[PDB]
């Protein structure tokens, strides 16, 4: 279900066993659903015969490779199977060891025979501020499967093990995205995106050329100036660290589903990493730095083209103003991601980002973005309230 | 950007 009122028609076996909101009931209190375990189950679930779970260690040259084939190759695709991710190596990394992480947070699921890798789900920690309340709680991403091993009751299984993990460490909720409809999202986000070189998104069939329109009018109605406009704007290093941080703390108070982060946590999501995340910020004539904005780096692979294969994506992060317009920030990360070799740039509405969205010739797209809380009752809000961004 | 989309 990709639409919220087909999922109305469906009947929900694993969902309807956890501890999650109806998708028709209305939420008026802020609580936990099932209370925290006394005792923690000690033994593994059941995987099919012929597998066994596994704890990857991305340390290993060998064992990360496995785990980006499996995702390079299995994960997620657009609906007409054009374009599949295509996370780095490097990338992983960055998204699954922050600070606190724990090896048997990355579980895999191993064929006895081949000892080869079909199946994967991840959990870092995370300390999430949700209305008025502030929990700790853990991020679940990459929940993969192998394609030939697909529908058969392997899903439920690796939700139910992660869950296993992360209860032995005192976690009780959880926070998710997902594109499919479940119940019952927080909050629903829309894409939106920006192209940067429309000639090779019209060639692999990303975008068509709109209403009325010929290539040459489009080519020069997505240009963009060689340089940045913003004064002062240079990339972040390790003497911003702390003031970014100061930054994004305040800025974030105003949203009602945002991250908690302290300044080690702040220099790990945000210190430029050269293809992975990209961070500069805004210092004035007085040394101070009072903007930042950031964009992390996600291409995926476009498939049964001849002669294109990737596609080269930036993803808008967080982007806290004070004293520079959003409006001259989000124009002038589009000039850094055309200088940088990217084909668009991709943004949801959350936040603040529906001001800048229209004005700087953002594509409205087809995609929804939904945002789900384990174990935690509360009223769902508008897209203008979030304050989540996740990899 | 966790889930897939394109412009409509
Ligand atoms: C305290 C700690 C709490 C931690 C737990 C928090 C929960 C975290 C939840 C994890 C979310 C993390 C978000 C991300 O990491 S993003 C996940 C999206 N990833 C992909 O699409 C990658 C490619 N796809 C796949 O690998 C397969 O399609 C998967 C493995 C996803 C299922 O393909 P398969 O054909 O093997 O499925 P099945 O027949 O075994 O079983 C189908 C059951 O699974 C439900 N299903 C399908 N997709 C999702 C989904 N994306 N989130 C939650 N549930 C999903 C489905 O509706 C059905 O439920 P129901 O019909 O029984 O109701």
């Amino acid at each position: 279900a990709k639409t919220m009122e087909e999922a109305s028609k469906r009947s929900y076996q694993f969902w309807d066993t956890q501890p999650v909101p109806k998708l028709g009931e209305v939420v008026n209190t802020h609580g936990p659903v099932e209370p925290d375990k006394d005792n923690i189950r000690q033994e593994p679930y059941t995987l099919p015969q012929g597998f066994t779970w596994d704890a990857l260690d991305l340390g290993d040259r060998g064992v990360l490779k496995e785990l980006y084939t499996l995702l390079n190759e299995n994960y997620v695709e657009d609906d007409d199977n054009m374009f599949r991710f295509d996370y780095s190596p490097e990338f992983l990394l960055w998204a699954l060891r922050p600070p606190g992480w724990l090896p048997q947070w990355h579980c895999g699921v191993r064929v006895v025979s081949s000892r080869k890798l079909v199946g994967f789900i991840s959990a870092i920690p995370a300390n999430i501020h949700i209305y008025d309340t502030e929990k700790k709680m853990v991020e679940i991403n990459f929940l993969c499967v192998h394609k030939k091993l697909r529908s058969k009751r392997v899903a439920p299984v690796l939700i139910r093990e992660i869950t296993r993990r992360v209860h032995l460490e005192g976690i009780f909720q959880a926070v998710y995205t997902a594109g499919v409809v479940l119940p019952k999202p927080v909050g629903t986000c829309r894409y939106w995106h920006r192209s940067l070189n429309p000639r090779k998104l019209i060639e692999v069939k990303f975008s068509h050329l709109s209403r009325n329109m010929t290539m040459q009018r489009t080519m020069k109605l997505y240009r963009l100036p060689e340089t940045p406009k913003t004064a002062g704007l240079r990339p972040m290093e390790t003497k911003d660290i702390p003031v970014v941080h100061q930054l994004l703390t305040r800025y974030l108070k105003q949203f009602h589903l945002t991250p908690v982060m302290s300044q080690e946590e702040v220099e790990h999501w945000f210190y430029p990493q050269e293809n992975i995340i990209d961070t500069f910020v805004v210092e004035n004539a007085n040394g101070e730095v009072t903007d930042f904005l950031s964009f992390y780096t996600l291409p995926s692979t476009i498939m049964n083209h001849p002669t294109h294969k990737s596609l080269k994506a930036a993803y808008s992060f967080y982007n806290v103003h004070t004293q520079t317009p959003l409006l001259d920030l989000m124009s002038d990360a589009l000039v850094l991601a055309k200088m940088k070799g990217f084909d668009v740039f991709n943004a949801l509405d959350l936040m603040e980002n529906k001001t800048f969205l229209e004005k700087l010739k953002f594509g409205i797209g087809d995609g929804n973005l939904q945002y789900y809380l384990y174990n935690w009752k509360c009223p769902s809000m508008g897209a203008e309230k979030v304050g989540l961004v996740l990899q | 950007g966790n889930c897939f989309s394109k412009p409509r």
